[PDB]
């Protein structure tokens, strides 16, 4: 494979001076395109992307509205983080007052943040509500059904 | 004399190109809510945390240790005997997150994985210790 | 097979007198590298090493913090020494003050000392932790646990 990759550039015509640095000037535009291409991350509508890192520290200073704003590779990580809506629900059996096994289920709308994004994004996760909600809300039940009767 | 200038702008733009690899290599971002740590052999991971400004590291040394310096919920469920010894099934969520100054020494000892190694062996002792005091 | 090589050989062009000091010096060379390249153990990250010792004993003295430091050759095999923590669970099922079977289970984080390495390793071999925990878990736990009813 290598032999026809060195063959064709072989066969490149040796041009004059001028196509050769053209060709480099070109490479050049777009390896620099290339990296533009990556600094905005394209967050879809209602979304946002705090940064994402690595950085020896992490400063929660950059934090970025809607779609336009400034990421970078590897140094801007982006994830499409969605600060519009999206909704659970948990259910619960408790022993009730009267030790009635009670199952009460409760659709709890949690929402994502825009200038707090962070504490969800990573250590939450990009899963955070699946992380946070479930047994919160049956403590939530069987606490207050084991205070409730039938 | 045209071919030395072009010679000349070619090399400046190879050395340019290695000056950018090497900067971005050892440069990345302002997230929220990581704090990498220099991970060095002869101190060990270096015993400053590296401050949330962008604080880079230098090449090779802090392979980036994410430090998600965020919170973090785990649950740990617990098959506990009460005082009348009705085995009674107690799940606890505890919300947690590292410590932004030590998280050198974290790697240190434990690693990136600082949380799993603990979460679960104080809960379920601890769990167990009230529990067992306490009845179905 | 060795006539190949001996063929080889005699067809290497008798050159100049400089090469054949210019071979020399780079064989030379190449053997003093491989030389200083087993010397210096790359024991892990976050690992360690005493001198594994062939000559005066094992000096139990030059230990080795992690990474940077240096093993002689056929008598430095510092075979990675796992400083690190390795945790460990052991169980045990009792008899108690009633005479009744409890199971009692007990998770334990013990780990090796980086400047008394050299016992620790040497005697202890490189599983110094599996060949430690058990029996004194099962003595702690049955000790305590015949005295503890259930």
């Amino acid at each position: 494979m290598a032999q026809n990759l060195k063959d064709l550039a072989g066969r490149l015509p040796a041009g004059p001076r001028g196509m050769g640095t053209a060709l480099k000037l070109l490479l050049g535009a777009g390896a620099v395109a290339y990296g533009v291409r990556e600094s905005v991350f394209t967050v879809e509508g209602g979304h946002r992307a705090i940064f994402f890192n690595r950085i020896g520290g992490v400063q929660q200073d950059t934090i970025l509205a809607e779609g336009l704003h400034f990421r970078i590779p590897w140094f801007q990580y982006p994830i499409i983080y969605d600060i519009r809506a999206r909704p659970r629900k948990i259910s619960s059996p408790t022993g009730s007052k009267d030790l009635q096994m009670v199952n009460i289920s409760l659709r709890v709308l949690s929402r994502p943040n825009a200038q707090e994004l962070p504490s969800m994004y990573q250590r939450l996760g990009l899963d955070y509500e699946e992380r946070v909600l479930p047994s919160i809300v049956n403590e939530v039940l069987k606490s207050v059904v084991a205070k409730f009767n039938a | 004399m045209a071919a030395k200038v072009f010679e000349s702008i070619g090399k400046f733009g190879l050395a340019l190109a290695v000056a950018g690899g090497v900067v971005n290599s050892a440069l990345y971002n302002v997230d929220a809510g990581h704090r990498a740590v220099i991970f060095d052999r002869f101190r060990g991971v270096q015993d400053i945390v590296v401050g949330e400004g962008t604080h880079f590291l230098i090449p090779w040394v802090q392979k980036p240790i994410i430090f998600d310096c965020r919170s973090r919920p785990r649950n740990v469920p617990v098959i506990t005997g009460s005082k009348d010894l009705q085995n009674v099934n107690i799940t606890l969520r505890i919300l947690f997150r590292p410590v932004a100054s030590q998280l050198p020494r974290i790697f240190t000892s434990i690693g990136e994985d600082y949380d799993e190694r603990v979460l679960p062996s104080i809960t379920t002792e601890i769990l167990k210790s009230v529990v067992a005091r306490f009845d179905a």
